[PDB]
């Protein structure tokens, strides 16, 4: 869906601070130092620590599901539940109308802009 | 009970890892290693770190104790990146298999254990300069002398031949030529740093060039008696039992390559225009791609069938030799056509298909040639009908 | 889960019945029926009794309600005995399929129901003197004309054409030649003794001679609006939809005959001697035998796969066209090969293989020729790369 | 010298006669004779009249004294009409050849002359139920009893077997099983109405249905020693030597069948439309016709090669067996493909291709099987290299 | 005339022995070094020129021998048996020369054919482009007439002898209107390699025929004198087309030379290597393979002979040359892989002759018109006999 909303939105409902698009993370006790990727470069933040952080590309290189551990993970547990339980609705005043397909230098810097 | 062509979720996650490593780490350097013919160490160590090697080794030796089916789905993925590197790490199951199927409890925790601890290679040495297909014309002699044996002779075309910690070794036990093959040969576990052993220079072949292959000369090589596999004369059964569990994996290798050939030819056919149209709009090219797709899909199932039969406890000689003969064959057919569709570019050394043609030819020769596969299938077939 | 290549215990039961029927009852008379070419009415009825026919009809309508994978099982066993016989039987599933997948409960209870209660036949009418492979080329006209349509035109090569109770018919219901396949064809069920329906002479083909294949014309044939399949102009979608669940089975037919070819050839090589040796002991003949084995095993898996795909919920189009394409070709290779092994005898009518060769050519033609199959596969394949 | 692929002017007109005949007189009745199995006596007599039969018979017996190349080009034009009717005409030259090459002047003027005088048939007799391919395994007894031999046994599959004035018969004289083929069998000429000769019924084959093909039984049959060909135990050479001059014309038969199937598929593909285009505008149909026309053209040169070789004093064996193998294989390939191009019409009896496919199959079998043709080629070939 | 003959002229038996002696005494001994290194085999090319086995189509009045297409095929088969890389480098000359032979004037022929007579210069056929090979009519290299010259702008791809050539035959787009047909859109030039504007690219690295140089060439403002245009403006596509009648058979002879080498190798070896107690040739399957391989070669040989005989007779031979190049190329690949196969593991190994033959052969189904293209031509020729 290319959204970029859930992290932010979760952080709002808990009223916790959000550290969006993180390139780096540290605990400084009951505070998180969060580097984040903004348009010009990297801004740094500090957050009181119930917190919400959304991983950006830069943050890390994810690891491989190691064959041994794929097996070991078949043991570990997974509680399976409903949204109805947690006390959440679901009904949605959004609706998709459609999903189509994509289709001098004075003109050109104009047609990039 | 019931036919199923769907993987376990465990196998899916295996395939996904195998495939992440194949596309991400093998492919981007596979031409580089084919060009230099250098043994691909960093990748073998990575694959070992990921748990993708020595997959048959049982749990009580610190192994994963996984099926023939799992090896096959894994190794199709590695092959798709490169059959040179897939063959390298396949050499281990080959050398290991006899010990897994024929070794005692100390033999097993000794030679299998170490594979669990570091990434060491092993190889299977049977072929000699005078015999490959006719395994029963092996003439490397092995004499009992007290508490041990004296191995004398020369082995050819051995994968990991210069890279192995240890060898499965098959050698002629009995001088009597009236001796039945089935009881004429002994099979050993033979550490590679034994005195007498002379590994040769790297063999330069047309294909799978980064894989290590070489001749070995054994002179007066002392093998401790408690590394004999089952007994004297026992080797021939042992060596032959191995294939059940390894032939499917070689076939699965071939489809890997065929699949690669198919994707490379299908991408190009969607870019290149001739006479104002994409190549896919040329019925002859579609016909070609269809047939490649047919051959791959059946090749795939065939190795899937052989892997399932042995995993079910049954023996699979018929099905496995079907899979190798067909896979071998269609890997080659698919390599050339991929070259052909790419055209002039396909014949060039910076496009990725030319390597596949060169890599592919091996699959009609090692691990049993296209001819001796058909004798095996014919023999199993005929036997179903006689009293 | 995991992969499995084992039949279910109940499937083995089906297979067992089908094998025993084919070898005990079909084989003994298959050659007479090939010589004479008369429609094998006993064995049909008999197949009907043993439950090896109309396997697709849901229990809803007193059918046995089995999948495509079961229909393939049985069809291979029947075909091993005879593809003429086995074709006439599959003729009925061809006819049923469009109603099975696209009828309402009335249409199903009515036209599938009756098949349950007695061994009635039925046929699939699409091919025409001018179009076969190109289904959007059919010209047979249906004009809406009240609470009913009027059918005009000529179909051709209809299995069971002259032995059927009713027909799936497909006709050009939009006269504007610019209209698409999707909107231009309506598909009907059509009772055979409807006035206008003129059934032709029996056609005389190379093979599957006991099969009833014939032409049939329609002159102002009236068909009630109650018998339209999904609605006006859904004929194409419908006719097309049948193929997923029929082609796998046509391929099992091909595999059956392949198996038979190979069995005959192998028996003969084990007992015939030349240059002092059983034919088996010549490396050439061995290699032949082995290559044929290969082909069969592979052809069988291909169909088993397509069937499972469709029984599992999903479209099997790519898979079913691969199985058809390959089973059909290797059937023709096996049969001429099997003739080759028997030598002079092989070319002779008093031996069983010569028949196989004449039977097997059809499997590269009907239900979509080898070439059309390949277009489909290319299409399915290629679309996966954009 | 210099290569040439142009006919003599005579050869060109011989071709026209045979083509006039086949297209006017054979073609419009061929399917009728196929449907019925009636031995086509009007056409044989007609072919005899036009000098298109017994063409190998020397001049000094009143035959045309033509060469193998001539007989080949005639034989193609005939086969194109029908291989049922031309196999019956060729039968004659098969019966006549072992007398042409190995008979004495008496033998020739008597048994060849009558062929020259009226439309008689003769036949060739070697095959038995027990053997066809393995000629050195024939068991028909030929014992020296007087100024004669007594002939006991059974021949099977004999073209014109029920229609011949006389037979070339091959039977095993030396009863010591330890004797070579070289010395073991005798060739004979045998008047058909000799007593002791019981001719069985017309066998029914898939194809060449108008050709007459049957078994002959030989109960105590008395043959004059005069009807021996050169002497005792020389029968194998004579029957082997016949093939140089016959194997080429069989190949030319195959090609005629091939050329017919090509034309029919071409004529049709230029009239049938599908998906808006003519068949011929679908690249795959184009490629089939193109692979077909390649195949006919190469088989023709091959039989032409082998005719020329022998017509010029040379031994044929390699070039004749190549052309026999190849013409045979491709006729079968051409017939299915022609049935294929015509679709459902192809499969049906009202069209000319269904016949072609059933006719085409004996070409892999008789006058030497496909398999043994390769044993011959193999052999001739390996022999240029044995130093 | 007289009937058929498959007998060489005495004179042609003499050409045959010379090419063979060369191929066998001089090429064979060194082809695997030149294949291993990609080194352009200058001695052998000079030695083949010396011996008059090169530029043989050149007519006598330009200093050549004016040999036919049959003669040229004999000789190539012989060279190709030794090495296809070498023979391709020799052969390129004929391809470059051919449009000048068939379409050049007296000043053009004398000047540019004639110089080939007195030194072993090379020339090249400059057609294929990054974007078009099979579809000749898709080439876009520009030629605009500006003065009594033309100015060539374009890039060329896969040019055999491309960086070794005294001059080039070059095909270029003369007509800017893209709607302009192939019969009007193109003009063929003779271009001297040392013209300013011409930049020879790097040696391109292929699977096979590695000693042959094949190269990209870029033309940047290249000045071409009006007198080096072939028949005139817009004749380019016919002139390039016409070169093929005389050349297809010879590349077919090349494929046959390599085919025959493969056979001879695999036969020699199957008469010394034994398995299971017997020699390879006593195993039936191997024997059958050698047999089918021998068929394949004999038939290919006749096929190209027939093509060559047709054009020497003053007939256009499109149909027959296309069967040759289709059949010869398909079977050269077939024979190569079998030869490997029969040598088992050794065959896959680089110290044995055959793997190379397998790497060498694939190009025969690509260049001088793909396998598929040849079938389109054969189809078109075949079907026209039936349109009335
Ligand atoms: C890259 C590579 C890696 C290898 N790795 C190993 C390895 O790690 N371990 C190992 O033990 N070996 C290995 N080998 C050797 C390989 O297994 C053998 O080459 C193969 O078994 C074929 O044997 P051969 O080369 O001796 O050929 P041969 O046995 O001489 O066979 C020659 C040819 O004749 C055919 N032939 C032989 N006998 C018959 C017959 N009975 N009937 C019909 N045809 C016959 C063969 O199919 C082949 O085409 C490797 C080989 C290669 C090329
Ligand atoms: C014994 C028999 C029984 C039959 N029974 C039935 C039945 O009961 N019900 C029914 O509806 N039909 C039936 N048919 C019809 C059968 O399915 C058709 O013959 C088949 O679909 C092919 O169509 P066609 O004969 O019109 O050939 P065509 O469509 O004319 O095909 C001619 C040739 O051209 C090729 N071709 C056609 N279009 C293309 C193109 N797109 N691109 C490349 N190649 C192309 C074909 O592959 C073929 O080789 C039967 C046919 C037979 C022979
Ligand atoms: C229409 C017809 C007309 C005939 N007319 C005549 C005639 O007029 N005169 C006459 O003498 N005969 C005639 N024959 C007989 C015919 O020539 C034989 O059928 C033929 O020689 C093949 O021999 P077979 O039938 O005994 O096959 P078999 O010898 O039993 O062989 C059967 C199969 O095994 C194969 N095979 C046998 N040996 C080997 C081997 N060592 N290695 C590999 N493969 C092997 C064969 O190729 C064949 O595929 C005719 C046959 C037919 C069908
Ligand atoms: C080693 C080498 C040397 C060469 N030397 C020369 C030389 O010196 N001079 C020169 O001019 N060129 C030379 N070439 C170029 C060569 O001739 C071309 O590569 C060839 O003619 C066609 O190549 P392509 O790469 O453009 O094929 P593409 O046009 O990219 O075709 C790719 C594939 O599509 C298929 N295809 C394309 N169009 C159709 C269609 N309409 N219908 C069916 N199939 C189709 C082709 O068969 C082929 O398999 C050389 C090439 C090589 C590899």
């Amino acid at each position: 869906d290319d959204c970029n909303q859930t992290g932010q939105m979760t952080a709002g409902f808990l009223d916790w601070p959000q550290g969006t698009f993180a390139s780096q993370v540290t605990l400084e006790g009951d505070k998180l130092k969060v580097e984040r990727a903004i348009d010009g470069g990297l801004e740094t933040l500090r957050l009181k620590l119930p917190a919400v952080v959304t991983a950006d590309l830069r943050l890390n290189e994810p690891r491989y599901a190691t064959l041994p551990n794929i097996m070991k993970a078949k043991k570990k547990k997974i509680e399976v539940i409903k949204p109805g339980d947690l006390g959440v609705d679901l009904t949605s005043k959004l609706s998709v109308i459609s999903v189509e397909d994509p289709p001098t230098t004075e003109d050109l810097v104009a047609k990039l802009k | 009970l019931g036919f199923s062509f769907e993987f376990t979720e465990q196998q899916k996650e295996f395939q996904a890892t195998a495939r992440k490593f194949a596309r991400e780490e093998i492919i981007p350097v596979a031409a580089e290693y084919d060009k230099t013919g250098e043994y691909p160490v960093p990748l073998i160590r990575r694959a070992w770190e990921l748990g993708l090697m020595n997959t048959h080794i049982p749990e009580n030796c610190g192994g994963l104790g996984l099926g023939t089916f799992d090896a096959c789905l894994i190794s199709e993925e590695l092959a798709y990146g490169c059959t040179g590197v897939q063959t390298a790490i396949e050499g281990n199951s080959l050398g290991q298999m006899p010990i897994i199927i024929a070794g005692n409890d100390q033999q097993k925790k000794k030679y299998l254990g170490r594979m669990t601890e570091e990434p060491l290679m092993c190889a299977y040495c049977v072929t000699e300069p005078g015999a490959g297909s006719d395994v029963a014309g092996i003439k490397t002699k092995a004499e009992k002398k007290g508490d041990e044996y004296i191995i004398n002779g020369q082995k050819m075309w051995i994968t990991n031949g210069g890279k192995a910690n240890w060898y499965f070794l098959l050698a002629r036990s009995d001088p009597d030529p009236k001796a039945p093959a089935n009881k004429a040969f002994t099979g050993f576990i033979v550490e590679a740093d034994t005195p007498g052993i002379q590994i040769g220079r790297k063999e330069l072949n047309m294909g799978q060039r980064c894989s290590d292959t070489r001749g070995i000369v054994f002179e007066d090589v002392k093998v401790p008696k408690e590394n004999v596999l089952i007994g004297d004369g026992a080797g021939f059964k042992v060596a032959m039992g191995a294939f059940d569990k390894t032939r499917p994996v070689v076939a699965a290798g071939a489809v890997g390559l065929a699949q690669r050939a198919l994707d490379e030819a299908t991408k190009y056919a969607l870019e290149r225009k001739t006479f104002g149209k994409l190549l896919v709009e040329h019925q002859a090219i579609s016909f070609m791609l269809a047939e490649m797709a047919m051959k791959v899909e059946l090749a795939r199932m065939s190795y899937q069938r052989a892997a399932w039969e042995v995993d079910s406890g049954r023996r699979n000689t018929y099905y496995a030799s079907i899979a190798k003969a067909f896979a071998g064959d269609i890997a080659n057919q698919l390599a050339t056509d991929a070259v052909q569709i790419l055209g002039g570019n396909g014949f060039n050394t910076e496009y990725p298909v030319e390597k596949l043609m060169r890599d592919a030819k091996i699959y009609q020769i090692y691990e049993g040639t296209s001819q001796i596969q058909r004798l095996i299938v014919a023999r199993e077939h005929i036997d179903k009908y006689k009293n």
